[PDB]
């Protein structure tokens, strides 16, 4: 795909900063772009770690799948280490929209089981399963790379 | 004494751009959070690592140019012993001490 | 940083910021702005204890750290009319109904 | 700056800065008034539906989105107790927000 990591087998010492109060994943895109996961942070911590210029990162709740931001946005990529200086990457919830973010909360008190027995639009039911989706918000995110000419 | 700058040389060639593509492992200390390796200093009981070889030598703090070689080796063979002989880093590790060998094999005495 | 507040009289509720440096009186003023009442007219109150016209928010005890945006401080209001101040009464929002058996 | 009435079931009103409300895709249109002209501009929308315990809770959302997108200050989580959680989702469903 276009959302993969080149295989520069350049090193880069970057710092993962869990600035959440999530349980954090850091997931790499390998060289065909299927998603790895990688060791947790724990909210507020953070950590080393030696990656490769041009290898794309993405973050997510490790217990939910939610979407995070890292430096303002949604995918990492760090350039080379300009004098050996590491590269910075600070993680973050995303503004969520209040209907997602209530989204979040049903699904942390209900199981898929009982959705359909909530007192709500049948709409809403479909939205509640349609859980986070690292997949998935590859393929959006992989539309919006084609969409910059 | 003209050994030890012979012995420099040899860490100058190492850090060479041509060396790179093998020499990189090796050029500063293990990070050991960085490469999330929680038992390397239990294993290794005296790590050596390229810059701290340069640190020493700079500082006057290698006896002879024997004393210098012990360390390079020290540094790959910590490579060695703690990685499995297939892994990619212990290839690199080989390449880079082909070099130092053979430089460290033509020094005049 | 500011504090987010809800300044609240009967059924009327205001979602507003200020900074914390910022006065009783300069939030006076705003609350002129959209009510339309001079703050000779008006008695702000933190909880059931009123606040000195001078003083500043941070004073009152409004704190970046208590008066969020996702979590708002609220301001008690009163209005004189006829010559003398109201009680100060705040109107309670409507309560949720209990949790669902499968929300447990 | 501009205000609007945002009034619950209960006849409660929430007056909330006019940037703010316009975080509602819904409520940009109902105060943007009908068509290509924007003739037509009130203040003030009423919601039949919503309680006055879940258009608040809405409100600290404008308030909380407004300040943090494209925010470089550090994102705190916004929080739903689990007895809003269900109204407060059909009410943002309902918003757009």
């Amino acid at each position: 795909p276009v959302l993969r990591s080149v295989n520069s087998r350049e090193p880069s010492q970057v710092i993962f900063c869990n600035r959440s109060p999530r349980v954090v994943l850091p997931v790499w895109l390998n060289f065909d772009g299927e998603p790895q996961p990688y060791p947790t942070l724990p909210p507020g911590t953070g950590r080393r770690i030696h990656s490769y210029r041009g290898h794309l990162w993405l973050f997510r709740d490790a217990g939910t799948h939610d979407g995070l931001l890292v430096n303002q946005t949604e995918l990492f990529v760090p350039s080379l280490n300009v004098d050996g200086q590491p590269i910075f990457a600070n993680i973050t919830l995303p503004v969520y929209t209040l209907k997602e973010r209530c989204l979040q909360v049903v699904r942390s008190l209900v199981k898929p089981e009982n959705y359909r027995r909530l007192d709500i639009v049948r709409s809403l039911y479909e939205d509640l399963e349609d859980h986070p989706n690292v997949q998935k918000d590859l393929e959006r995110l992989t539309q919006e790379r084609i969409a910059h000419q | 004494s003209e050994q030890l700058k012979c012995c420099s040389g040899i860490l100058k060639e190492m850090f060479a751009k041509k060396h790179a593509a093998y020499a990189w492992p090796f050029y500063k200390p293990v990070d050991v959070e960085a490469l999330g390796l929680h038992d390397y200093c239990d294993i290794i009981k005296h790590p050596m690592d390229m810059s701290t070889i340069k640190s020493k030598l700079e500082a006057r703090e290698y006896r002879d140019a024997q004393e210098f070689g012990a360390d390079v080796r020290l540094m790959f063979s910590n490579c060695y012993k703690y990685n499995p002989p297939d892994h990619e880093v212990v290839a690199m590790a080989r390449k880079l001490q082909d070099v130092f060998e053979m430089r460290f094999a033509k020094m005049p005495d | 940083m500011d504090v987010f507040l809800m300044i609240r009289r009967h059924k009327t509720t205001i979602f507003t910021d200020a900074k914390e440096s910022s006065t009783v009186f300069e939030l006076k003023r705003i609350v002129e702005g959209i009510l339309k009442r001079p703050p000779d007219e008006q008695r702000l109150y933190k909880d059931d204890q009123l606040l000195d016209d001078g003083k500043t928010l941070g004073e009152c005890g409004f704190t970046s750290q208590t008066a969020r945006p996702q979590a708002p401080a609220t301001v008690g209001l009163a209005f004189r009319a006829d010559d003398t101040f109201e009680a100060l009464c705040i109107e309670p929002f409507s309560s949720p109904p209990e949790l669902p058996d499968v929300m447990k | 700056m501009m205000y609007v009435k945002l009034i619950s079931s209960d006849g409660h009103e929430f007056i909330v800065k006019r940037e703010h409300a316009l975080t509602s895709g819904t409520i940009k249109a109902m105060l943007s008034g009908p068509g290509q002209f924007a003739e037509n501009e009130t203040n003030e929308v009423n919601f039949r539906e919503i309680p006055s315990h879940v258009l608040s809770k809405v409100c600290m959302y404008f308030t909380y989105k407004v300040r943090y997108t494209n925010s470089s200050t550090e994102i705190p989580e916004f929080p739903i107790a689990p007895e809003i959680a269900l109204e407060l989702l059909m009410a943002a469903n309902f918003l757009d927000c």
